[PDB]
């Protein structure tokens, strides 16, 4: 794959698709993997080394980028981040796991996997003014929480036994959309009560909250 | 105060604000408080901190400082105690229970 | 005079006799005190032993018993005072001394009908001459040769240290006598593995008397046993290993180990807030979860474990901690029974140094002897939880002194105190868990301090003894450089200031840079240290 020059010239696609295509992508990860290794603050201090350092430290699995200091290093990064969110910070969160893992080889054994939180987005938003024209987009909102279930486990990667032979169906991936049906087993073509494998099953933690307006900031009555 | 013994000796810290006249601090209450409303405009000697840091120095100094008691000179203290206790009980202005003492522990922590 | 040969000229003596043992209350005088017990048991020698903590109470017993024994026998004690000056015997006693101090003195060297060293004519000694020591133109050559003794004794005099394990002494006696059973070695090594952790001597001469006792595990080892004939679990099995010179790692977590071993926690820093993301960083670098690193280490997952030894190795070696390992040893018996010998050397020691108010010294003595037995396992487990109260007990004294700078440069040596009330001040009250105390609170501020002055310099440090009498306990340590040879000067420092203030001292403890002193003549008595060392 060659390095592409320009990611800014979409060629009429839109940045979906446009970074779904592995050209872009690959060019995506090595721009966001150089912006971790080599961005630096006002007093020259690389400040991700000493973010991954502490997350390393505290086994915290996550990781908080500046959108603010994304958008002045790397500018198409920040521009294809709001427009194409889901697809960008899987992007982000392999080429994380890339920078966290040469600085710390053995962190496999407390991760599997980084996320690449963002913090300071100037896309802020009221909830009484979220329309059609935001949906599929990182939105900032601010509110009250009156509403949270318990921390419940949710699948992610879900393997079901076969009705009738010893079979596993295969990964499934959950999509918060719908219950995923396993369809037939390939082996014997049943599609009977089949039944999820909980121990060959990855699990995730899924938490539920209702957040409404401020109330100093909804209007009287 | 109007207020009982039981919900008094519950506060360490009783604090008593009057508004009486003084025309020298007055003159200086007035000054400061025309230099706020000019300060602030939309647009003790010793100085403070910026909030920011004073917000910073709060947080560093409640969780990741814990000051642990050696020694505080009993004698002095339960002696203080005492005798805050015979006042109390001759002018009646306020209940000092056992309190009192926690809270001299709890302030110089 | 030196025993020439232990089996010969000591054991077919007293072998006849009733016996009485003096034994000092240290982990190596245990060790050594269960060895000559089971050769005395095997060979149904009527002995009696008594527990003696001081000079004191060696005296009070001796009148006690010099009526009904010709025959003694001083395990730690002795060697290094003139015992017929101190326990004035009659004529045809006899005392046979085995004792690590060093130097021994010149009239139990030199006394040839009554006193018998029980000591390696191998070991660090340089004896003065006998014509040097003891007997117009002809009275001025007297006086200068008197001179000369001065300086000379002086010379010799001067440091004092410790020699070979008496549990190693005693090891060798039964090896001799060929009565030498795996747990007999076994004390041995816990009686070096006692010197070593109490810094007794230099890590060369711990490294060769290791050698000498690998020896002798690879015999008991092949006594019975090889690579495909196997003896019961029930059996004990000493096996080297080359492990981590973490403290009781293997019984608590290893975050607790890596907290309250001296070494880490002196060079991370711990008693400073800043120290935990230090050693936060190096779990980070070694790749182990602070779930696994905090959960109790039996309970910590097989997987993380199987290379953990060569992995602090490597972590530690870039972070500039270069001996992690040590040569030492472990025993496994039954099927979950296994100890390092540092551990079973931390749970005896705690026996003996309880802060326990009930019962006595001499009844924690007698804890400490039973737990080195394993028909008291329960016992060696109730110390090894005391292990674990010490300490931690002694990091928070340790932080409590740094953080409060209590340890302030008077020239010539550091000077620390504790203060009468505040915690766990009448745990240090006693004079070894005090040396103790003041040898890792000396490396902890070697690695704290930034000036190039203050890494070199020795440390003296007070404790409250008595309220009923007022007094003191002062113990003297010397530098905590890789350098050193483990030898100090203030045996003879403290009693020089003591007779130049004429202070009101008194010398109880078997180490003479040990010292009980009126609370009153510290102040003119460290004057005098100031002034002596210059
Ligand atoms: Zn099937």
């Amino acid at each position: 794959i060659e390095s592409i020059e320009n990611l800014e010239d979409l060629k009429g696609h839109s940045v979906r698709e446009w970074v779904s295509m592995a050209g872009p992508r690959l060019e995506i990860h090595h721009r966001f993997k150089n912006f971790l290794r080599t961005h630096v603050d006002s007093h020259g201090h690389n400040v991700f080394k000493e973010r991954i350092s502490d997350m390393c430290k505290e086994n915290r699995e996550s990781l908080v980028v500046n959108y603010e200091d994304l958008a002045a290093r790397e500018h198409v990064l920040a521009y294809f981040l709001p427009e194409a969110p889901a697809e960008l910070l899987q992007i982000f969160d392999e080429a994380a796991l890339e920078v966290v893992l040469a600085m710390y080889p053995k962190y496999d054994r407390i991760t599997n996997h980084i996320h690449v939180r963002i913090s300071h987005l100037p896309l802020v938003e009221e909830l009484r003014s979220l329309r059609q024209l935001h949906l599929n987009q990182l939105i900032r909102t601010s509110g009250v929480v009156t509403s949270c279930t318990g921390v419940l486990p949710q699948l992610s990667m879900v393997k079901y036994n076969c009705n009738k032979c010893n079979f596993v169906l295969g990964p499934f991936c959950q999509s918060q959309n719908q219950e995923v049906k396993p369809g037939s087993c390939p082996e014997c073509q049943s599609a009977g009560p089949f039944e999820v494998n909980m121990e060959e099953t990855i699990y995730q933690n899924y938490q539920r909250i209702r957040i409404q307006e401020s109330p100093g900031k909804v209007a009287a009555g | 105060v109007d207020l009982t013994e039981p919900i008094i000796s519950r506060f360490d810290i009783l604090c008593v604000v009057r508004d009486t006249v003084d025309p020298v601090q007055d003159e200086m209450l007035a000054r400061f408080v025309v230099g706020s409303h000019v300060r602030h405009h939309p647009s003790y000697g010793v100085e403070p901190l910026p909030q920011e840091v004073l917000k910073k120095y709060i947080i560093y100094a409640k969780e990741r400082v814990h000051p642990k008691l050696n020694q505080m000179d009993q004698d002095k203290v339960a002696k203080m105690y005492s005798d805050l206790r015979k006042e109390s009980m001759a002018t009646g202005s306020i209940p000092i229970t056992v309190r009192h003492i926690e809270s001299m522990i709890r302030m110089a922590e | 005079m030196f025993v020439s040969d232990f089996r010969k000229e000591f054991y077919e003596v007293v072998q006849s006799q009733r016996v009485l043992l003096f034994v000092a209350s240290d982990v190596d005088a245990l060790c050594a005190c269960k060895i000559l017990q089971a050769l005395f048991q095997c060979d149904h020698v009527q002995y009696t032993l008594v527990p003696v903590s001081g000079w004191q109470e060696l005296e009070t017993a001796f009148l006690e018993h010099k009526e009904q024994f010709h025959y003694f026998i001083l395990i730690n004690c002795g060697a290094n005072v003139d015992l017929l000056d101190i326990l004035q015997p009659d004529e045809d006693t006899i005392f046979f001394v085995c004792d690590t101090h060093r130097p021994v003195n010149v009239v139990n060297v030199y006394n040839d009908t009554q006193i018998k060293l029980l000591i390696k004519q191998d070991d660090d000694l340089e004896v003065p001459a006998y014509e040097d020591i003891f007997r117009t133109m002809r009275r001025r050559q007297r006086r200068e040769w008197e001179a000369r003794r001065r300086d000379i004794l002086f010379d010799y005099e001067q440091y004092e240290y410790h020699g070979t394990s008496s549990a190693m002494v005693m090891f060798e006696l039964a090896w001799m006598l060929s009565k030498d059973l795996n747990d007999m070695l076994w004390w041995a090594i816990v009686g070096l593995t006692d010197q070593w952790v109490q810094d007794k001597i230099t890590q060369m001469k711990y490294v060769t008397d290791v050698g000498v006792l690998q020896r002798h595990v690879s015999r008991h080892n092949h006594r019975n046993e090889d690579e495909e004939n196997t003896l019961s679990v029930d059996c004990t099995r000493i096996s080297f290993e080359y492990d981590l010179r973490l403290v009781l790692y293997q019984h608590w977590s290893l975050h607790d180990s890596l907290c309250n071993t001296s070494y880490t926690a002196a060079r991370f820093k711990l008693w400073s807030v800043h120290g935990q993301k230090r050693l936060q960083e190096f779990l980070a670098d070694m790749g182990l979860p602070l779930k696994q690193v905090k959960q109790k280490f039996q309970a910590m997952d097989i997987s993380l474990k199987e290379n953990l030894r060569e992995m602090i190795e490597e972590s530690a070696n870039k972070f500039g901690m270069k001996d992690m390992r040590v040569q030492t040893f472990s025993i496994h018996f039954g099927f979950k029974h296994k100890f390092l010998a540092s551990d079973v050397v931390f749970a005896t020691m705690s026996l003996m140094e309880s802060p326990e108010k009930d019962g006595s010294g001499t009844d924690h003595f007698i804890q400490a002897l039973d737990s080195l037995s394993r028909s008291n396992l329960d016992k060696l487990y109730h110390g090894l939880e005391l292990a674990k109260k010490q300490l931690r007990a002694t990091q928070q004294t340790i932080a409590s002194c740094l953080c409060t700078n209590l340890v302030i440069s008077q020239g010539p040596f550091l000077y620390c105190s504790l203060m009468e009330g505040t915690p766990d001040v009448m745990l240090f009250s006693r004079p070894a868990s005090l040396s103790l105390l003041s040898k890792h609170l000396l490396k902890s501020f070697v690695c704290s301090t930034k000036n190039r002055r203050c890494k070199l310099l020795p440390l003296v440090m007070a404790a409250p003894l008595s309220m009923e009498h007022g007094t003191v306990t002062v113990v003297g340590i010397p530098p905590e450089t890789d350098s050193s040879d483990r030898k100090n000067f203030f045996g003879r420092a403290f009693e020089k200031a003591a007779e130049s203030t004429s202070s009101r001292m008194l010398h109880n403890h078997f180490d003479l840079s040990v010292i009980e002193l009126k609370a009153e003549d510290r102040s003119k008595f460290l004057d005098a240290l100031i002034s002596l060392l210059s």
